[PDB]
């Protein structure tokens, strides 16, 4: 039990950091399915109108 | 000036709009010395001369070969296959019941057909994306 300072950090490795970050993206996606299915809804209804077949070739051409 | 007879879409496959009909009669020239079948025709006697067909019996009952020539030589949508109404543009998918009050608020506001043209020939120019024009050889006879 005597006195030490020095700290060894853990090995987060390349993957275990991209698998954490990404939870972090999942996670918003879930708090917010609510309004990503609703949003998806009216996204396929643009393209049953077609506004976004409108636009696509707005762009295109 | 709306002409006074109907469309005549008793054709599977063409319609016959006179209405949009200009009496070119390049569809007349076709049927009688090109395929030569004389279906077609023109009466010029009417008050509103019309493309004909037979004495004037309607397109599925005449001895119409179906070749298809007439909506080949028209110039405009008076001879037209069935199979592009409401699916060429972006706009044609409209209901005729609200396209043609659009049509109708659309004459009485513009100023000349300069403008509005050059507003059609953007969603001409839009039609590529959607639509592609493929050369083929036919798979039927040794034509
Ligand atoms: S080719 Fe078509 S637009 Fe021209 S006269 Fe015949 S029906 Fe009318
Ligand atoms: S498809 Fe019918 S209307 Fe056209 S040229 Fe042949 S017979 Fe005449």
């Amino acid at each position: 039990a005597k006195a030490i300072k020095r700290i060894q950090k853990i090995e987060v490795t390349e993957e275990d950091q991209r698998k954490r970050d990404l939870r972090e993206i999942e996670d918003a996606l879930i708090d917010h399915k609510e309004a990503i299915l609703e949003t998806l809804h009216m996204l396929g209804h643009m393209n049953e109108r077609g506004v976004l077949p409108l636009l696509r070739g707005l762009f295109g051409q | 000036d709306h002409k006074p007879y109907h469309k005549d879409e008793s054709h599977p496959f063409y319609r016959y709009d006179p209405d949009q009909c200009i009496l070119c009669g390049r569809c007349v020239e076709a049927c009688q010395d090109v395929q030569v079948t004389e279906t077609l025709t023109i009466d010029w006697e009417r008050k509103r001369p019309r493309v004909i067909w037979d004495n004037d019996v309607p397109i599925n009952e005449s001895s119409c070969v179906s070749c298809g020539h007439c909506s080949t030589v028209c110039p405009c949508n008076a001879m037209m296959e069935k199979g592009m109404e409401g699916e060429a543009g972006y706009l044609t998918g409209i209901n005729n019941e609200t396209l043609r009050p659009m049509i109708e608020i659309t004459k009485g506001v513009e100023t000349g057909y300069g403008s509005i043209l050059a507003i059609s020939d953007m969603e001409s120019a839009m039609r590529d994306e959607r639509i592609k024009k493929t050369k083929t050889v036919c798979t039927y006879c040794g034509v």
